[PDB]
């Protein structure tokens, strides 16, 4: 079961779950993700890296990096097995030196229009799912939407509708119209993540990345309580 | 849980109502006497033989009968000792009206209030109300104003001051009222509680909440209580800390942390209430709500005898998401019978300032026959070729003569006369009002109310 | 373009008045005479001796006088021939009552009204409207109302019947006018030409306008001289076609292409101009203003017997832009002075519902004497410890007493005695209203034009 | 007089400025403008493309080539002869394959900043009015805009510029610096003097202007007479 997950973080007292724990766990709730794999070799990531496909982006994972950049823990544009070998020693020599689980591969994600869909305990009305379109719209703007758990149909889709920043999402300059249903499917199941998982306190699927067809989840936070 | 014998006890206790006819025990007593409560009264005082012609008893306990309901006027230090006796004579509601619990500071007195209640079967309002009332008991157990006007609204205040006197302007603004419930510090029973009662009332039928906030992990059962109720009877919230410096600010003063706003809305929205900025905005709403039955499609008409009262009314309803479609050409047919050439179609209807009364009866009974009509605002500036009190019984005899019910709400604008005529509509529970712009934020209501009920609608479909 | 004898003429002569009362001229030559003019009448009529007592004429080139302005109540048919008539007996103004022209597609007949007049240098206002009232002359040449409050507002309509109505409805809001202009279709004296006298008019203090839309070419003028009439007097617009759905109703209605609402908000701006979205909110605007002068500074006091009030009153401020800051440590000081230890001095001011009538008085007084006060909005809620006539009485009293003036606003919540209470401040012009969020509006006013003249000020500044 | 390139245009029935006339208008005004200049023949093209520096962007110029890309008569960061005869050479066959040139543009490069739209319009009741906003999706897909009726002051000019919903990205955030707003304010304010002294001016649009920390930017313009 995917709660293993949760009750091996609880045991080992994390207050999070790693990121391509984070990955499986809401994956396994049907939210399409960012194709990954766990190489705990150099080597064992070809057979992901060639299963996954170029390029693939390669990250450290470790309890103790918060932080995978400033560390020098990711690397980008890996477009072949050579490029492999040398993204992962340069990652494993990089965090040892600056911070004496394995390295995740993860498949490239195309541009598109990016979504922040987020998992909050608001005190009187417990799980509580927030949507907004990513970059300065959430961040500079604050432009959300919020609707409390479980979600309706109708619920996601007028709280899509509802942020100011939505014909982003239905065609524009140089980009199509997103898949909104895929959209609306995925607040929710983040609702339900929230009502059935009680030691989540707090979940972060940012960027989502939306497409004409379907969307993926690059990154994601899950906060335990 | 079930509040049935709150709202329709038997048998009310008054506990530390006193000779001195000042106190507020003996306010709340009186109030109960002069509204006409048929059940028993006891008045309970630890020496007073009989207070206003009825037996005084020192402990509720001491009462040969069964006490449902305890209204309790003693000063805190005093309070738990009365709900031990209630609970041993088995009472099964505390009424508490006292101060100086979690409001001043005092939560360990407050829960522990309830943690004894409790461990007797016993609910408790409040504490820090200034009780309640129920019309069709003829319950009033406040000690507010001694009479309000009878009709099918429930008002709910976590408020005080504000509360007892929106209760008298109730009178003032013609709204009949069910029922007034403080629940002030609110560490028992709550909304969702009191929602559940007015859900099963068939006296009520709009339920009106003044609301600072609800208690923590209280607010899924809230939104899905609401949210049932509403598929049947409109909920009108004015939220106390709408802004993000009033949220700061209300929540000290129920000693409590500051709730969001954002998402106090977004539940609103998922229950189908209807959230009104200010008490006029709640009044106007509730009246309309109170009084009419909800529009069953978009073919609102504007009836006016001015084209500039016609679009304020436009713009308003525009701003409220209300988009006015050509009428009916029956209806236009019908109107071209009396109506002169240069008269505008468009709807609004303009039936041209030289309107005298009777077209106003003509006109209203036209549209409220049509078919393809499902709701009509009448708009009336006041001239010299009319009477306002003239047209407004047109209007009231074109209502009744149309033999059907569709909502309806009038704007009159002018002078005293026009004044009085609004007055008689509203005492006729005709929703009218002095301005073109209010009138259609009335029927907006309406409108917003037919919506946020097929939101929730939506929201319930089966997969 | 000097509209002094407008205004103020010696003689004014009723162009189709009749021996038949119920006729429109009739209707303004009996509110000529009754509300008071002390200049020369002219009844014009083709064969009548005398009308009410007056000599008549059949032509106002007949008269033995020079008149100055010709109100004309003749069918669209025949007002060319009287305005050549007039034009020949010299009369500098023609109010042409009359409808029929460019409002019903007659485009070249209205601007054959235009070209005629001034080819004698008449001027016309109008055509299409009900008249005009100018209370410092006792002169009432409309066929609305008889009388109206005198006082320092002049109201000017585009609207006719709505315009004619809210004539009316003044006299219920206890507004004070000085000036009631209708302007109809605007062919020729407009919004600029108006503003320009009442600039320079001392009985006149605000201006009120329904405006639906002014004519091409004419708006850089209306900035020019709006903005420098808001340096020293506010003008309150409500504005017709506030939405793109209503500017093209009401574009239609008056036979005119739809005007940029966008456009027509950045010139209000920028001529320090408050756009009111309702009649209430125009009127409530205009009774503040009208009755107090702009606040000096930010230090803005509410004062409250009840939280809730307050939250609503904070919650309104809130949505205006405005945000209270603690009280003078001084105040809170002169305050505890009375105040139970549980009040709250946060600002609002919360004196508690135990509050008797003379707080009020007391807590008003200690406000309005503090020298790092501004303005002050007082709330209170009605209960059984006080009575809202003493709360208005002690209200009053302070003012008079602060022996200053900053500006006040109350807002009173009850039953049948705020009513009569609020009617009571309102008939000594102070600010007052039946809810805490209209007071709060209200005062936000005053603010809102104390930017706005700031604006303006900053605006004209020198490089 | 920089009224002759209206007065020409006019006579030889136009009812807009071309791009390089429209530039050199608003520069008359002391709105900052690319450096440009209008290529009188191939080799014409180089010689002004050293002397204004590479990278050039080439753009073509004719009454008749209403549109940009569409056609293909525009060419980005050409940084030597070489590139500039071949970026040339395409620039007639392309747009001819998609119409009396009056030159080929070669235009400076201009460096990646915030984008704004400053426009001109003529309002039936207030006459002539200034338009901001930012560029890209936000005036054109949220039409997020402020209007003033000239002639402005820099009161209307700051105030118009901090009241579009937008104006955040221009005071600092993620990876960009806040930018000139005096900058801009002062352009406002030509643009309104633009309006009310030049009758046969119809509108007038700055887009996309560019935001620096330190001054602005106008990459393209338009003008259109009556
Ligand atoms: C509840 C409250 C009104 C009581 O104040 P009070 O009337 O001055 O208090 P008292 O001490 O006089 O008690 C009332 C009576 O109850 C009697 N009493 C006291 N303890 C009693 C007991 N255990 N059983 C029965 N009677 C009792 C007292 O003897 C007195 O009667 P008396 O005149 O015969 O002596 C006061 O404490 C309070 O909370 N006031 C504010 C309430 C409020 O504002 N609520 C919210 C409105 S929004
Ligand atoms: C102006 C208007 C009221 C005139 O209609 P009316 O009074 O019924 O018309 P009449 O033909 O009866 O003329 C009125 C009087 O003027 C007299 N009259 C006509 N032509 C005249 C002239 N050239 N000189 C002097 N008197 C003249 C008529 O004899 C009549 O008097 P009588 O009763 O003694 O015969 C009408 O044409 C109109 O426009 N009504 C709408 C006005 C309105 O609502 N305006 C907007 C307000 S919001
Ligand atoms: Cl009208
Ligand atoms: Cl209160």
């Amino acid at each position: 079961s995917s709660r293993d997950l949760l009750l091996k973080a609880k045991e080992n007292g994390r207050k999070s779950l790693l990121e391509h724990e984070a990955k499986y766990f809401i994956s396994s709730y049907g939210i399409p993700v960012t194709n990954i794999r766990l190489a705990k070799s150099e080597e064992e990531a070809v057979n992901f890296s060639r299963e996954i496909g170029f390029p693939v982006v390669l990250k450290i994972v470790s309890p103790q990096v918060v932080h995978k950049s400033d560390v020098g823990g990711v690397k980008v544009n890996l477009r072949s097995e050579e490029e492999v070998r040398k993204a992962y020693r340069e990652i494993i020599e990089n965090v040892k030196r600056n911070v004496p689980e394995g390295i995740l591969v993860q498949e490239f994600a195309p541009p598109g229009v990016e979504l922040i869909i987020g998992l909050l305990r608001d005190p009187q009305f417990g799980p509580t799912v927030m949507f907004g379109l990513g970059g300065v719209f959430v961040e500079l703007f604050r432009d959300v939407s919020f609707r409390v758990a479980p979600l309706s149909e109708q619920d996601a889709e007028s709280m899509i509708k509802e942020v100011k920043a939505y014909k982003l999402l239905t065609g524009f300059r140089g980009m199509e119209p997103v898949d909104i249903e895929a959209i609306k499917d995925a607040l929710i199941r983040a609702g339900r993540i929230g009502v059935e998982n009680e030691e989540i306190a707090e979940m972060d699927l940012n960027p989502v990345i939306a497409y004409p067809k379907g969307i993926k989840v690059v990154d994601a936070r899950i906060i335990l309580r | 849980n079930d509040l049935e014998r709150l709202f329709n006890p038997s048998a009310i206790a008054v506990v530390g109502a006193s000779k001195d006819p000042s106190k507020i025990g003996s306010q709340i007593l009186r109030n109960l006497l002069s509204y006409g409560f048929k059940g028993k009264v006891y008045p309970i005082n630890p020496t007073a033989d009989e207070l206003m012609g009825l037996k005084c008893y020192p402990k509720v306990s001491d009462v040969p009968d069964k006490v449902d309901v305890a209204v309790i006027s003693v000063p805190s230090d005093k309070v738990l000792g009365v709900i031990d006796d209630c609970g041993k004579a088995g009472v099964k509601f505390a009424v508490v009206i006292t101060s100086g619990f979690k409001e001043v500071g005092n939560e360990e007195l407050e829960e522990e209030l309830v943690r004894r209640a409790h461990s007797y079967g016993m609910r408790v309002l409040g504490p820090n109300i200034f009780g309640y009332l129920y019309a069709p008991a003829r319950l009033n157990a406040t000690f507010g104003p001694k009479d309000v006007l009878s009709g099918n609204v429930a008002f709910i205040s976590q408020s005080g001051a504000l509360g007892i006197a929106l209760m008298g302007y109730t009178v003032v603004e013609n709204i009949g009222i069910s029922s007034i419930v403080s629940v002030g510090n609110k560490a028992d029973l709550d909304d969702v509680d009191l929602l559940d009662f007015f859900d099963k009332d068939p006296n009520t039928g709009v339920i009106m909440i003044y609301l600072e906030g609800i208690a923590p992990g209280r607010g899924r059962m809230f939104i899905d209580v609401a949210s049932r109720v509403s598929l049947r009877k409109p909920i009108i919230v004015i939220k106390a800390g709408r802004t993000e410096v009033g949220a700061r600010a209300a929540a000290s003063h129920t000693g409590s942390i500051a709730g969001s706003v954002a998402i106090y809305e977004s539940a609103f929205k998922q229950s189908g209430i209807l959230m009104a900025k200010s008490v006029e905005d709640a009044f106007d709403w509730t009246k309309a709500l109170s009084w009419n039955p909800i529009p069953e499609g978009e073919r609102l008409i504007v009836l006016t005898n001015g084209g500039g009262a016609g679009v304020q009314s436009t713009d308003t309803f525009a701003d409220n998401g209300i988009y006015l479609s050509k009428p009916p050409e029956s209806l236009i047919q019908e109107i071209k019978k009396f109506v002169p050439p240069f008269a505008s179609f468009a709807n609004p209807i303009d039936i041209t300032g030289m309107a005298p009364d009777d077209w106003y009866y003509m006109g209203t009974l036209a549209a409220l026959k049509n078919p393809d009509v499902d709701a009509l605002t009448v708009l009336y500036c006041q001239t010299a070729v009319t009477t306002p009190i003239g047209v407004a019984k047109g209007i009231v005899d074109a209502i009744k003569e149309a033999g059907n019910s569709k909502p309806v709400t009038v704007g009159m604008v002018g002078g005293p006369e026009v004044a009085e005529a609004v007055s008689f509509l509203n005492k006729q529970r005709i929703a009218a009002y002095p301005t073109p712009e209010r009138a259609s934020s009335a029927m907006s209501a309406l409108y917003a109310y037919a919506r946020a009920r097929s939101y929730v609608m939506k929201s319930l479909a089966v997969r």
